[PDB]
RNA sequence: ACCGCUGAAAGCAUCUAAGCGGGAAGCCAGCCCCAAGAUGAGUUCUCCCACUGUUUAUCAGGUAAGACUCCCGGAAGACC
RNA sequence: GAUGUCGGCUCGUCGCAUCCUGGGGCUGAAGAAGGUCCCAAGGGUUGGGCUGUUCGCCCAUUAAAGCGGCACGCGAGCUG
RNA sequence: GCGAGAGCUAACUUCCGUAGCCGAGAGGGAAACAACCCAGACCAUCAGCUAAGGUCCCUAAAUGAUCGCUCAGUGGUUAA
């Protein structure tokens, strides 16, 4: 189970209604939150309690908390995912903002970053997906990776840096 | 002997269907239409009131129904029996859901058919019958 | 959008570069504006124009009033084209360039009440294998006690033709402009001295 | 007769069953044909019979 | 079908139990044709007008705009 | 005091326990080509030789040459 | 329906036994429905209470009251 909420000193999670909204320094947000359980600040910290305790109540508990959590750690720290391209010469860049994936496909695949998120390159065989949301960035890197899931033979594809991949091996 | 009346009046109302289960508003309106709330009630006369429904767009249907609720319109033609989700028909043409409901709840003979006409079906909060001065009916069980 | 009206004049053989293209000649003598319908006026987005001219005498009163509402002189024929606009009055120059694919609509040549063959391409019957009085007849209409009916729309003898037919992606070989003559690749349905409407293609490719 | 009475009752706040029951309770032994008649041709009378039935009910 | 994002119950893990993305020759829409007898009968432009007849005759008559009738024909069609 | 039967021919249209085509999981799946299972019924499913034959065997092709229901569909439709 | 036999603890199956029902039984109920649940129609009535069975609208009668369950449209057809 879970309760403790650690807010920094430049937050403002205006806990009105059920639409418990935030406006952190790393760009403000708007976050859709459960009404029938209620949550607010109690000084320097903050808390999300729950009414009844059958079982279905016990979900939107740890759910909603970890969600507002995601908001906090997002408007403060921000978010980021490291991606790497492995395989016979795979490469990506930047069309202003669009992701220039060149992944051993007869005709190139380029992607367009929705709002809130932004793209990033270091050495071209790596992509850094960063933005204010933590859902959305997940919901984007998901796609980028899903341009070519690392195959089960050489492990050639797109992956989360450290990520181990197991390798069947063939003939 | 018993008192057979004479159909003056022609009385009008506004059912706001915003946020009400279908079946319920369905019988409320079906009843106001049939006439049954008229103590001078009469079975071969269509005494009933005129019903103006607003916001048939914003009716309440209890989940998951609008992703389960089929509507089957057979066409004479093989491969006719076409379908439609409740949300489909709702975004398409919502007054044809409300119409469809109220119409199962009214007699299927010469009368009932004719009664259908006493239904005026809309969406949002707008009707062109401001000339008929409809009395804003409510939502209760009385 | 793109559209105009004219007559089916004839099928003929002509050459571009080296090949026998077969071309049907349409005419699209100037069409005049007559009615310009917009949403706030008539709900939907269109324009009514007109083809073959007509002398004031053989003309109705109402139709006269109409044609006079925008000083036009009567056309024996009216028609609408959805989502147009122009400015002035409407010929084929400014409307087609040579080579542009186009959708050409006419009425067919109709054939009267027609056989199961001619109409719908039925099989037939063994013209000599004992086959009493069954040479041209479509055989069976159904099954049996189930369903016990005959299907809706079951093809069978019927008036064939005089349908409204559209043929798709046709190519403007040639524009004899200001002779309002149009050359078009291939077929176009419905008889010579025909009434046809050349509209832009429906599609893209 | 029945549906007309049901109507009547409901026209104020009563059920048919409750009206008719409080009109069994105060022993007001009226035929229901008559009750229809009262109900649809005679307003304030139906009113009173109502107030009665309800009184005797509680 | 399936693939995933955020993610609690079950401090971990989880595509799911709240929500969200992707996903077929299939469904709906898009394409061609019919279509207001859609009796819920729609919309638009234009035209003729406000005629006459003791209701001893509370509805007819003569007409306008327009149309048929009839002749002559047709790449329309058995007749229509 | 009559519900005419096999097979062909004509005509069709439904079921999905899917032959092809489309999508996916597994693979003893390197690739190519496959096995097998989940979703999927829009369209498609060749021409002959022998036999009344359905069926089945063979010729030659094919993306495929699917299985069944419609009184073992269909004689006031023909064969016979 | 309960008893057993032949059957395959198949049949709107058949051959006994046993109760009721239809046959020779209308009336209400079970949507519809000889057999089932209520019930045995001497005529008349624009009169009242009940049975089985019901009481959101079609369709008479509580969208009743309080303690609960299931969220699967289960209800509204089966099993290891
Ligand atoms: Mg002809
Ligand atoms: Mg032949
Ligand atoms: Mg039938
Ligand atoms: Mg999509
Ligand atoms: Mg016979
Ligand atoms: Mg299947
Ligand atoms: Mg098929
Ligand atoms: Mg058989
Ligand atoms: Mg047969
Ligand atoms: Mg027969
Ligand atoms: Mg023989
Ligand atoms: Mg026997
Ligand atoms: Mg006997
Ligand atoms: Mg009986
Ligand atoms: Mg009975
Ligand atoms: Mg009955
Ligand atoms: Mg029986
Ligand atoms: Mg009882
Ligand atoms: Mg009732």
């Amino acid at each position: 189970g879970k309760q403790p909420i650690a807010v920094p000193s430049g937050v403002t999670v205006n806990a009105q209604d059920g639409v418990f909204k935030v406006k952190g320094p790393k760009g403000e947000l708007t976050v859709p939150y459960n009404t029938e359980l209620t949550v607010r600040q109690d000084g320097d910290q903050l808390l999300v309690e729950r009414p009844s305790d059958a079982q279905k109540h016990r979900a939107l508990h740890g759910l909603t908390r970890t969600l507002v959590a995601n908001a906090v750690k997002g408007v403060s720290d921000g978010y980021t995912i490291n991606l790497e391209l492995r395989g016979v010469g795979f490469r990506a860049k930047l069309t202003g903002k669009a992701l220039e994936m060149n992944i051993g496909y007869s005709h190139p695949v380029i992607i367009e970053p929705p709002a809130g998120v932004t793209f990033a390159v270091p050495e071209p065989t790596r992509i850094d997906v960063s933005g204010i949301d933590k859902q959305l960035v997940g919901q984007v890197a998901a796609n980028v990776r899903k341009v070519r899931k690392p195959d089960a033979y050489h492990g050639k594809g797109v992956r989360f840096v450290g990520e181990q991949i197991a390798l069947k091996a063939g003939k | 002997k018993t008192y057979i009346p004479k159909n003056d009046e022609q009385n009008w109302v506004v059912v706001d269907a915003s946020g009400v289960p279908l079946g319920r508003l369905a019988t409320l309106i079906a009843s106001r239409i049939r006439g049954k709330h008229r103590p001078d009630f009469t079975p071969n006369m269509i005494q009933g009131d005129f019903v103006v429904v607003i916001n048939a767009a914003q009716v309440a249907l209890t989940g998951k129904k609008l992703d389960d609720k089929v509507y089957t319109r057979y066409t004479g033609y093989q491969g006719g029996l076409k379908t439609e989700t409740a949300r489909e028909a709702l975004s398409k043409h919502p007054e044809r859901v409300i119409e469809h409901a109220v119409f199962g709840m009214l007699p299927k003979g010469r009368q009932g058919r004719a009664m259908h006409t006493r239904l005026k079906v809309y969406a949002g909060e707008t009707h062109p019958h401001s000339a008929q001065k409809p009395q804003v009916l409510k939502t209760q069980p009385l | 959008m793109k559209g105009i009206l004219g007559t089916k004049i004839g099928m003929t053989q002509i050459w571009k570069n080296d090949r026998a293209i077969p071309v049907t000649v349409v005419l699209a003598g100037p069409c005049p504006i007559v009615q310009r319908k917009t949403a706030q006026t008539d709900g939907y987005e269109a324009v009514q124009i007109g083809y073959a001219p007509k002398a004031e005498r053989k003309v109705n009163k109402p139709m006269q009033g109409h044609f006079a509402k925008a000083g036009v002189a009567p056309t024996r024929i009216l028609r609408e084209f959805r989502g147009f606009a122009p400015d002035g009055d409407s010929v084929n120059v400014d409307i087609f360039a040579e080579g542009e694919k186009i959708d050409a609509t006419g009425t067919s040549k109709g054939k009267g009440t027609q056989g199961v063959m001619k109409r719908w391409n039925f099989a037939g019957g063994p013209a000599s294998h004992g086959s009493k009085k069954w040479h041209r007849r479509p055989g069976s209409i159904g099954q049996r006690k189930t369903p016990g009916r005959v299907y809706k729309g079951k093809r069978m003898a019927g008036h064939m033709g005089m349908e409204r037919v559209t043929v798709q992606n046709l190519e403007v070989v040639e524009i004899r402009a200001g002779e309002n003559l149009i050359l078009v690749k291939g077929a176009i349905p419905g008889a010579n001295g025909g009434l046809v409407v050349l509209r832009s293609a429906a599609k893209a490719s | 007769w029945i549906q007309r009475i049901n109507a009547g009752a409901r026209l104020h706040g009563m059920n048919y069953s409750t009206f008719i029951n409080g009109l069994k309770r105060a022993n007001i032994d009226l035929n229901r044909k008559v009750l229809a008649d009262i109900a649809a041709r005679e307003p304030e009378a139906f009113k009173a019979l109502v107030d009665a039935s309800r009184n005797a009910r509680q």
